């Protein structure tokens, strides 16, 4: 479990991980009202809040797709185990949320409308 | 599940056996089975084929493990086996005839498995 | 085969005890390391996974190299049958999500 | 016993890094640790020139992106337990701590 | 089937691949990229960097 | 890019003839079984598997880089 990386590569490596779980989940969550993410490492844990607007459909029944999701992390990156740790978020005020919005006139278009 | 008649008792192997994969089907595996130690029960069934298997299967029970049991029409024994494993004994996609089958220590050692060959080997 | 009988059931049994597979696209992987443990060659993973996939019973998305298999229903039913398991068993998860 | 640790930051935003710099010289202050002042190294300049085209056509464009790190570094001598309590609480910004056993 | 399907890659333009779908064509190393440049530019507001000169 | 210009010859993989099964093992009497030639000696065979009876060539094909006597 070392040595450590340098300063300068530290940083990329977050970059990367920043930017390929914001592609992952925008091909999953497309439907459930997307709009975004913040991760934040805490004391021994990770924590992603998984930022979508509707978070039942995200949540599922027995929250299903929310341990689907913390299931495939862990084995990805080749996270140490069980210091993963998922949380949800709704945000309020959809209306600046660009990314939903285009996204959500998406499958209005792709329903079939004029 | 069996009263220790014949017919309902080759059946009772084959369930648990299938979890031990004891099962030697064909000729040539039952031969390279009970040639081995591997075995403790072998079966035949009615000709389909040469005269000469039915000499060589008793010889080879001879010699290493006695433990032969016949019984006729291959197709009951041919209707048992699967593709692959329970989904459809009836299966018109394929079924046929093993002719003969050889089974390690006759699958798991449990119930009433140990109870149907006891009872033959005594009298035989 | 299209490959062994026993790398079947590693791969098969693997699925049913995380719920969820992972892998990444190669064709010069030497021994799969990251779990099914140094007896896949080859694709195996993959090329099972998709067999799977075209009768239902798993969902699939891709993205920036790497596979991501979800487990449904229906393959539970399957595998549980095939697998020869117990009339209710789930090992991959079974909690409410707090 | 009282030993030498130093509490390294390390960010890439000047706000979020100086703040949480203040908070832990001001409590290290006001316990009377013997706190020495932050020692704020180079900032070092990452830079990539590369190519504005795809396909490349047209009059030739380049592109500078820069990324600017930050170091400081607060160096305090006092107990390692009421340090490592302390430090890994009360910090609200996505900013690095790294703490040492003894450096001198 | 065969006895062989692959020849020393070890060094060269080959044995290093780039992460759009494993192309190449693009040389790419610079401080741990292994990232291609065309996506790079579309990953300039993802983190990183923000452009700011 | 453009399309296959005409062989004269192609041809894939052999049909790997259909021989008679299983005479490995001769009866001429019981509960004797007469065996023909020796049966692999390896630890890794099994020694259940016969060897090959192919005179100025003594081989298993279990083995498939290894144990060739020709004698």
């Amino acid at each position: 479990m070392a040595v450590q990386i340098s300063k300068k590569r530290k940083f990329v490596a977050d970059g990367i991980f920043k930017a390929e779980l914001n592609e992952f989940l925008t091909r999953e969550l497309a439907e459930d009202g997307y709009s975004g993410v913040e991760v934040r490492v805490t004391p021994t844990r990770t924590e992603i809040i998984i930022l979508a607007t509707r978070t039942q459909n995200v949540l599922g029944e027995k929250g299903r797709r929310i341990r689907e999701l913390t299931a495939v992390v862990q084995k990805r990156f080749g996270f140490p185990e069980g210091s993963v740790e998922l949380y949800a978020e709704k945000v309020a005020t959809r209306g600046l949320c660009a990314i939903a919005q285009a996204e959500s006139l998406r499958y209005k278009l792709l329903g079939g409308l004029a | 599940g069996g009263v220790m008649d014949v017919n309902t008792a080759l059946q009772e192997v084959l369930k648990t056996a299938l979890i031990h994969d004891g099962l030697a089907r064909g000729i040539r595996e039952a031969a390279k089975a009970l040639d081995k130690r591997q075995a403790h029960l072998c079966v035949l069934a009615s000709n389909c084929d040469e005269p000469m298997y039915v000499k060589l299967v008793e010889a080879l029970c001879a010699e290493h493990q006695i433990n032969l049991i016949k019984v006729d029409d291959n197709k009951k024994l041919g209707e048992w086996v699967g593709l692959c494993k329970i989904d459809r004994e009836g299966k018109p996609r394929k079924v046929v005839g093993c002719s003969c089958v050889v089974v390690k220590d006759y699958g798991k050692e449990s119930q009433a498995k140990d109870v149907i060959e006891e009872y033959f080997k005594c009298k035989k | 085969m299209l490959m062994p009988k026993k790398n079947r059931i590693a791969i098969y049994e693997l699925l049913f005890k995380e719920g969820v597979m992972v892998a990444k696209k190669d064709v010069h992987m030497p021994k799969h390391p990251e779990l099914a443990d140094k007896n896949v060659p080859n694709l195996h993973v993959m090329k099972a996974m998709q067999s799977l996939k075209s009768r239902g019973y798993v969902k699939e998305q891709f993205a920036w190299r790497h596979f991501y298999w979800y487990l449904t229903n229906e393959g539970i039913q399957y595998l549980r049958d095939y697998l020869h398991l117990p009339p209710e068993i789930v090992p991959a998860t079974l909690r409410r999500s707090r | 016993a009282i030993h030498r640790i130093r509490i390294t930051l390390t960010s890439r935003n000047v706000k979020s890094l100086e703040k949480v710099c203040a908070d832990l010289i001001r409590g290290a202050k006001e316990k009377n640790l013997k706190v020495k002042g932050p020692v704020r190294m180079p900032t070092k300049t990452l830079r990539i020139t590369t190519r504005k085209t795809p396909c490349g056509e047209g009059s030739k464009t380049w592109d500078r992106f820069q990324m600017r790190i930050h170091k400081r570094l607060i160096d305090l001598h006092s107990p390692s337990e009421i340090v490592k309590q302390i430090t890994s609480i009360s910090i609200e910004p996505g900013v690095e701590v790294e703490v040492t056993i003894a450096d001198a | 089937q065969q006895l062989y399907w692959s020849h020393p890659r070890k060094f060269g333009q080959g044995s290093r691949s780039c992460r759009v779908c494993s192309n190449r064509h693009g040389l790419i190393r610079k401080y741990g990229l292994n990232m291609c440049r065309q996506c790079f530019r579309q990953y300039a507001k993802d983190i990183g960097f923000i452009k700011l000169d | 890019k453009k399309s296959y210009t005409t062989p004269k010859k192609n041809k894939h993989k052999r049909k790997k003839v259909k021989l008679a099964v299983l005479k490995y093992y001769k009866v001429d009497e019981n509960g004797k079984i007469s065996r023909l030639r020796r049966e692999c000696p390896s630890d890794e065979c099994g020694a259940g598997v016969f060897m090959a009876s192919h005179f100025d060539r003594h081989y298993c094909g279990k083995c498939c880089l290894t144990y060739c006597f020709n004698k």
